[PDB]
């Protein structure tokens, strides 16, 4: 669910900031210490293939 | 005439006159994307075309409307240059107008609320530079033009291999540029068939039903009428006299009391004229020829309306019988003829399991997508939706076009979707050519052929993009709230963004530009490609669509395509080709009126050029230009042959336009053999570029435009005077005339200075010109990496003997002397960026810090104090370029290794040394260092030392250009003052700053005053935003992958020069390996003591033909002929007239050339200057097919002292004795290709392994080991070897314990193998055994 909102943040604030939100913007959006989102923003990703 | 030109000339030979002189080479890849992204105010393809053809989106019926307004591009963000360095890509934001409309519920159409949101951000979309290029990561980019078959419609045969019957089929295509593909195709039975894209085959007629066509109506449409007619009693008929054409007599055939035809005679053309002169319309027949005619509508008893006969039925005696007493007086029937017109939906019909419409789309339904129950709404939608909709079917304009052209239409553009008439009319054409009458097109035609380039490419993906979002926009406004979310909610970014960063980062067609080379750049650039989307595969496609096509002329170069697995799948474009208006491909013409050759150019396609007669690039006329043979060769419909005098339309424009540039750079190409043309223009691409660059002696005329075209020189945007020349810029100071009137101006060029191309070679601009010279309008300032002034030097000349000399030039082998390697002339400057990752382990994070766990105080001294090497700082393999540490803990070492630190008393650090240093073997300067930072991350010590130079650097830069402007443009108010108010030496006392409150008498020029004001200022706060965007740009963190918390790239300059095992190679397609590098001690020399460079073997020469390379070879002696004479009557110091007088003598030259000559030039300072860059050698042009002729060669080596047979003495530099025999020695043009042997060269003993399966791996750019294949394991079986075979397959490779007990007998001295089982096997054992399967292994 954090997951989910972090991407809802991104979805207004992407051509609201006119490139994309800095690393750490949606931070201060987000409740929690907000350095987080890069730990969550790593796990979140799905592992390739090895086969690609 | 020129003012580089002035500096040196190249003598040309040939004689055809040039009609027309080569354009811009980098048209196609500009113009295709100049069309992409671009405002037309109409259909016309760009962003706006492909906005206007998905928009506006509207909801499912909920009246709630998305519609696009207008589009706008943002400025980049980085420019070029700074997007480069970085690593992003060059790029705009594309910034789109959306309305959103609401109408009002139970409308009449109106808006409760329309709310438009400004300008919502979709995607960012890359640029193309002023060369043609694309940066993506860092790095320059081409996209090739694409080669397909064009959209519309084609009819094939594919005669002989079906069926081996002969009888060939004949099957029609219908290929849209979007949608599905709609096939027709017969049948060794001549049953019509038809097949939606590659699908199951249907009965034709089962389509026309889905039209809403009856049976009635299909035959009506296919076949003609044959009325029969029951008058009085017993069976009249009318008969259209022409209907019995190739066709017996059944019967007696006899009107109007007089008989025209007996039973068993043949109807010919006289019985057919008799019965029309005599006009017999109708005539009676017997009651049993109707027993095999088809009736053509429906019949049905008028009393008891039951049907009598449906419609398609063959009749019988005894239906006629029932059908006439219901009182019917005519019947229709077919008109069927097994010759002329066939009966062929007859028989569609006969096999057609369908009777009605719904019947049709259910089968068809059925047939797209099968198994699942097919509903009325789901057939009539799909069907609808396939070839019908605006939505999913478009040919657009060239499908249209070529579609209704070869269907014979009037029309040259209509509707995107086809219809009835257009299916129809397919059909028919198709019927027709079954008929005998029309032809099939092939596949290979060019006009069948058409090219797409990047902008066409680019749209189709944002096109993908756009419809992506549409789904996503329909989806949403399914629920929505009114005024709450508006054109932003929805459309996302990354869709587009990527739809866009997915095309141009991957894909075939999208690659790095291959610049090695300014030939290598221009000749990517244009390109040809029939692979990718579209397109076929070369498993697929086989020799047709690769070889060469008549149509190929003028447009394709016959001879450049590359020698692989995809021949003629690439080709390359011809010189003086353009792309069509429709994007087919044509050349230019000379129209040919009346009896005269006139001049105005005209441009056919290959469709176009067909029907007329073309004259020859090669033919005399004189005076008017009238032909001078009477009959003359020229090529007409695919072919040539001999024509009349006065037949030809049209003569070819130039001798080179057959050819593409690569071709037009090889001299005396018209001796060279096709395959060796052909290999030798391939090659020519791989030249690395010199230290120096050189010039080619023995030239074309081409490589000057080769040169400027190409982006790699610094060409004058304005003609006028230098200012100044540096070898960081050059400032020059414009005339008047080109001038405009505000701002007044100079024109600063900042020159490209050392850095990394593509191909890890050096690109690095040098000064042209001098201080305070005269500088034409488009004239060379600067000169890049392998082009000498303005001309293209792709290597360098030198002097080669054909001779064997002690087997070491044995196979193509070179041997070469020690002067050359000495002079550093095949001597190359490689740039390479190599770099250092500072990650996040879950252990910790990693330093850059210069403290490094066990190095000595030589290894940390070429690092500052923050761990970085200095600039400039000579490195070699082993190096450290950056220190970086990461953690690990706890080694958890064992019992010995204990002992040892207790004796030793060593703290084992918890960092690991990851330091990025110089790979093996490798050796050079560094000449520059980056630091990319995380945003918030500390800068290091060494980063902000870099910071502040970059800051220092960009303040001094910067500040240059408002000093030099602003003088620039007060020395012009200066000049405008001191007219009408003129005071000498009185305004330049005053400060300069107070110089804008002078005025001046009534006038304009109060007025240039004003303009020059108003610019003066606008410069003086440009210049501030300027600096402070630079600060900014210089200071902010740049964005960086997960994980990684910083970055540091070290850039590398190493120089190799050249040693045995490089790749040389002329422009003829003699390759060569250079064998040894022998002393000038013992060179070959002749009886003036000159040594010769290169060795060559006369034994390559006679077997692959290219004649070539000795006649440039000949020529080239000749040239050099000319430059020593000239080099001592310079060293003589004779005079201006002596020189002159030698050089006019020379660029004259016997009789009829076209190149003409001096004294119009400066008789002193200006021709001393030509005979300086003269005494080198005398650069010659050898036009194409038009180039010099034997006589003109050995004319041009009596001026020049040397013998005509291009052979002379030589003496062994060993035994000093003659040799035997004259040789041949010359001047060749040579080319270092960049396959030098420092790259190629790999070993490994014990590398890093793979982990899924171990075997040998490279994981450090430690290079795995060679791969033993099936094939050598043959080889290995034919001798009786087991060992070296065992060994080979287990213990050195694939054995996990073999290699380790081999390793160490290995290093005991012991050689044996305790091989064990291989690691492949072993794991397959647990595949096999993974699934169902048990696998053992028994006994003992
Ligand atoms: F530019 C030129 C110069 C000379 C000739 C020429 N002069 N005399 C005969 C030929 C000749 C005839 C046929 C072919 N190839 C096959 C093309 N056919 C037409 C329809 N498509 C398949 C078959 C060629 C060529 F170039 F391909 F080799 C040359 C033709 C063009």
């Amino acid at each position: 669910e954090t997951i989910n909102k972090l991407n809802r943040i991104s979805r207004q604030m992407l051509q609201e900031m006119g490139r994309e939100p800095t690393p750490e913007e949606l931070a201060e959006r987000m409740l929690m210490p907000e350095d987080k989102i890069r730990k969550v923003l790593k796990i979140a990703k799905e592992p390739i293939s090895m086969e690609t | 005439y020129s003012y580089t030109e002035k500096k040196r000339i190249r003598k040309d030979f040939g004689k055809r006159p040039q009609v027309l002189d080569v354009p811009y080479l980098l048209s196609i890849q500009l113009d295709s994307f100049q069309k992409f992204i671009e405002q037309d105010p109409e259909g016309q393809y760009g962003l706006e075309a492909a906005f206007r053809s998905v928009f506006p989106i509207q909801s499912y019926s909920g009246n709630s409307e998305l519609q696009y307004v207008s589009y706008r591009l943002g400025e980049p963000v980085f420019d070029v240059q700074e997007c480069q360095i970085r690593g992003v890509t060059y790029s705009a934001p594309l910034r789109v107008k959306l309305r959103l409309v609401i109408y009002e519920r139970e409308a009449p159409e109106g808006t409760v609320k329309d709310i438009k949101e400004q300008e919502v951000y979709m995607g960012e979309i890359p640029l193309m530079t002023d060369n043609g290029t694309f940066v993506i990561n860092g790095t320059e980019r081409v996209i090739v033009s694409q080669l397909h078959r064009s959209p519309g419609v084609f009819f094939d045969s594919d005669k002989g291999k079906t069926h081996s019957s002969g009888k060939v089929l004949y099957n029609a295509r219908i290929i849209p540029y979007r949608g599905s593909w709609l096939d027709f195709e017969f049948d060794p039975k001549d049953n019509l068939f038809v097949r939606i894209d590659r699908r199951r085959k249907l009965p034709a007629t089962i389509i026309l039903r889905a039209l809403n066509y009856t049976t009635e109506q299909i035959l009506d449409l296919f076949f003609e009428k044959v009325i029969f007619e029951i008058r009085d009693n017993k069976l009249q008929m009318e008969l259209v006299p022409e209907r019995l054409r190739g066709e017996t007599a059944s019967f007696d055939i006899e009107a109007n009391g007089k008989v025209y035809v007996e039973k068993g005679r043949r109807i010919t053309a006289r019985h057919i004229r008799q019965l029309e002169k005599d006009d017999v319309k109708l005539i009676e027949v017997p009651v049993e020829y109707i027993a095999g005619k088809v009736v053509a509508k429906d019949y049905i008893d008028e009393s008891t309306g039951e049907l009598i006969c449906a419609a398609n039925m063959e009749l019988s005696l005894d239906l006629l019988a029932k059908l006439s007493q219901s009182g019917h007086k005519r019947i229709e029937t077919l008109f069927t003829n097994d010759l002329d017109h066939g009966p062929y939906i007859s028989e569609t019909l006969r096999v057609d399991p369908t009777n009605d419409r719904l019947s049709a789309l259910v089968e068809i339904y059925r047939m797209m997508r099968p198994g699942e129950p097919p509903t009325r709404e789901a057939a009539e939608s799909l069907f609808e939706n396939l070839f019908f909709s605006e939505d999913r079917y478009d040919l657009s304009a060239v499908g249209r076009m070529k579609f209704n052209r070869s269907l014979l239409r009037e029309e040259i553009e209509g509707s995107g979707i086809l219809s009835k008439d257009d299916i129809i009319d397919v059909m028919k054409k198709l019927i027709d050519i079954r008929n005998g009458k029309g032809e099939v097109d092939d596949i290979d035609h060019l006009g069948n052929r058409r090219i797409r380039s990047v902008g066409e490419m680019a749209e189709n993906q944002f096109r993908v993009g756009l419809v992506r979002v549409e789904r996503a926009v329909k989806e949403r406004l399914s629920l929505g709230d009114l005024d709450t979310l508006m054109p932003q909610d929805m459309i996302n970014a990354k869709p587009i963004s990527a739809a866009v960063k997915e095309f141009f980062g991957s894909s075939q067609l999208s690659q790095f530009m291959d610049q090695n080379n300014p030939l290598s750049e221009i000749t990517h650039k244009r390109r040809i490609s029939a692979l990718g989307p579209g397109g076929l595969t070369r498993e697929r496609a086989g020799f047709e669509v690769r070889d060469v096509h008549p149509t190929h002329y003028g447009r394709v170069c016959p001879i450049e395509t590359p020698e692989g697995p995809n021949i003629g799948l690439i080709n390359s474009l011809s010189v003086y080709a353009q792309t069509n208006e429709y994007g087919f491909l044509e050349t230019p013409y000379r129209k040919v009126t009346d009896g005269v050759v006139t001049d105005e150019i005209h441009y056919l396609s290959a469709i176009e050029e067909g029907n007329y007669v073309i004259a020859q690039a090669n033919s005399n006329l004189d005076e008017e230009g009238h032909f001078v043979e009477d009959l003359v060769t020229c090529r007409s419909k695919g072919e040539s042959s001999l024509f009349s005098r006065d037949q030809v339309d049209y003569m070819d424009v130039s001798t080179q336009q057959v050819v593409s540039v690569g071709a037009s750079l090889i001299p005396f190409l018209e001796h060279d053999d096709a395959n060796r043309a052909l290999m030798g223009a391939n090659m020519q691409r791989q030249a690395v570029p010199t230290l120096r660059a050189d010039k080619p002696l023995v030239g074309t005329g081409m490589e000057r435009a080769v040169a400027v075209d190409s982006g790699v020189t610094a060409v004058a945007k304005r003609g006028g005077v230098v200012q100044y020349v540096d070898a960081s810029r050059i400032v020059i100071k414009v005339n008047e005339d080109e001038m405009y009137p505000g701002e007044a101006g100079i024109d600063i060029y900042n020159l490209t200075k050392y850095t990394r191309s593509n191909q890890n070679t050096c690109i690095n601009q040098m000064p042209c010109v001098s201080l305070g010279e005269p500088v034409e309008r488009g004239d060379v300032l600067a000169d890049g990496p392998s082009t000498d002034l303005g001309e293209l030097a792709l290597g360098q000349n030198m002097r080669v003997a054909f001779m064997p000399w002690n087997g070491y030039n044995f196979e193509d082998s070179i041997l070469v002397s020690e002067r050359v390697v000495q002079e550093d002339r095949f001597t190359t400057i490689h740039i390479q960026e190599l770099a250092c990752v500072s990650r996040d382990t879950k252990l910790g994070p990693e330093e850059i810090t210069a403290d490094i766990p066990n190095v000595g105080e030589a290894a940390l001294s070429k690092l500052d104090e923050s761990g970085i090497v200095y600039i400039g700082a000579e490195v070699t393999g082993g190096d450290i370029l950056v220190g970086k540490v990461t953690p690990k803990g706890e080694t958890q070492l064992t019992p010995e290794e204990k002992l040892l630190r207790a004796i030793f008393g060593e703290k084992a650090s918890d960092v690991k040394d990851s330091s990025l240093r110089v790979p093996n073997g490798v050796s050079g300067t560094v000449i520059d260092v980056q630091v990319f930072t995380r945003d918030g991350v500390e800068k290091d010590k060494r980063a902000l030392e870099i910071e502040e130079m970059q800051l220092k650097q960009a303040k001094k830069d910067l500040s240059e250009e408002l000093q030099i402007l602003e003088a620039g443009l007060f020395s012009r108010i200066r000049a405008v003052l001191v007219a009408g108010g003129v005071e000498a030496e009185k305004l330049d006392k005053l400060p300069r700053d107070r110089w804008l409150e002078l005025g001046l008498t009534d006038e304009e020029k109060q007025n240039q005053l004003e303009q020059l004001a108003e610019q003066y200022d606008e410069l003086k706060h440009e210049f501030e935003k300027k600096l402070e965007a630079k600060r900014r740009k210089i200071t902010q963190g740049d964005d960086l992958a997960p994980g990684v918390l910083k970055i540091v790239k070290v850039y590398l300059a190493v120089k190799r020069r050249i040693q045995p095992g490089d790749k040389m190679a002329g422009r003829h397609g003699n390759k060569g390996v250079i064998s040894k590098i022998n002393p000038i001690e013992d060179m070959p020399y002749d009886e003036n003591g000159t040594p010769v460079d290169i060795v060559l073997n006369p034994l390559g020469v006679p077997s692959r033909m290219n004649i070539g390379q000795i006649l440039e070879t000949h020529l080239g002696m000749a040239a050099k002929g000319i430059g020593d004479k000239i080099n001592a009557m310079l060293k003589q110091q004779q005079e201006v007239a002596k020189l002159r007088e030698f050089i006019q003598r020379a660029y004259d030259l016997g009789a009829d050339v076209r190149q003409k000559v001096d004294l119009s030039t400066f008789s002193d300072e200006e021709v001393m200057r030509l005979a300086e860059n003269l005494r080198k050698g005398m650069p010659i042009a050898t036009p194409v097919f038009d180039g010099a002729k034997e006589a003109e060669i050995k004319e041009l080596l009596k001026l020049g002292d040397l013998p005509t047979s291009g052979q002379i003495r030589l003496y062994d530099g060993r035994t000093g004795e003659q040799f035997e025999r004259p040789v041949t020695v010359g001047y060749m043009y040579m080319l270092k290709l960049n396959h030098l042997v420092d790259d190629k060269m790999h070993a490994r003993s014990t590398g890093s392994y793979s982990l899924v399966t171990q075997q040998p791996l490279g994981g450090k750019a430690q290079f795995g080991g060679q791969r033993f294949g099936e094939m050598e394991v043959w080889a290995l079986e034919a001798y009786g070897a087991a060992y070296t075979l065992q060994e080979m397959l287990t213990v050195k490779s694939d054995d996990v314990n073999g290699r380790t007990k081999m390793y160490k007998n290995i290093v005991d001295g012991n050689h044996q193998m305790e091989p064990g089982m291989p690691e492949s096997f072993n794991v397959l054992l647990k595949e096999i055994r993974s699934l169902g399967i048990n696998i053992e292994l028994e006994d003992e």
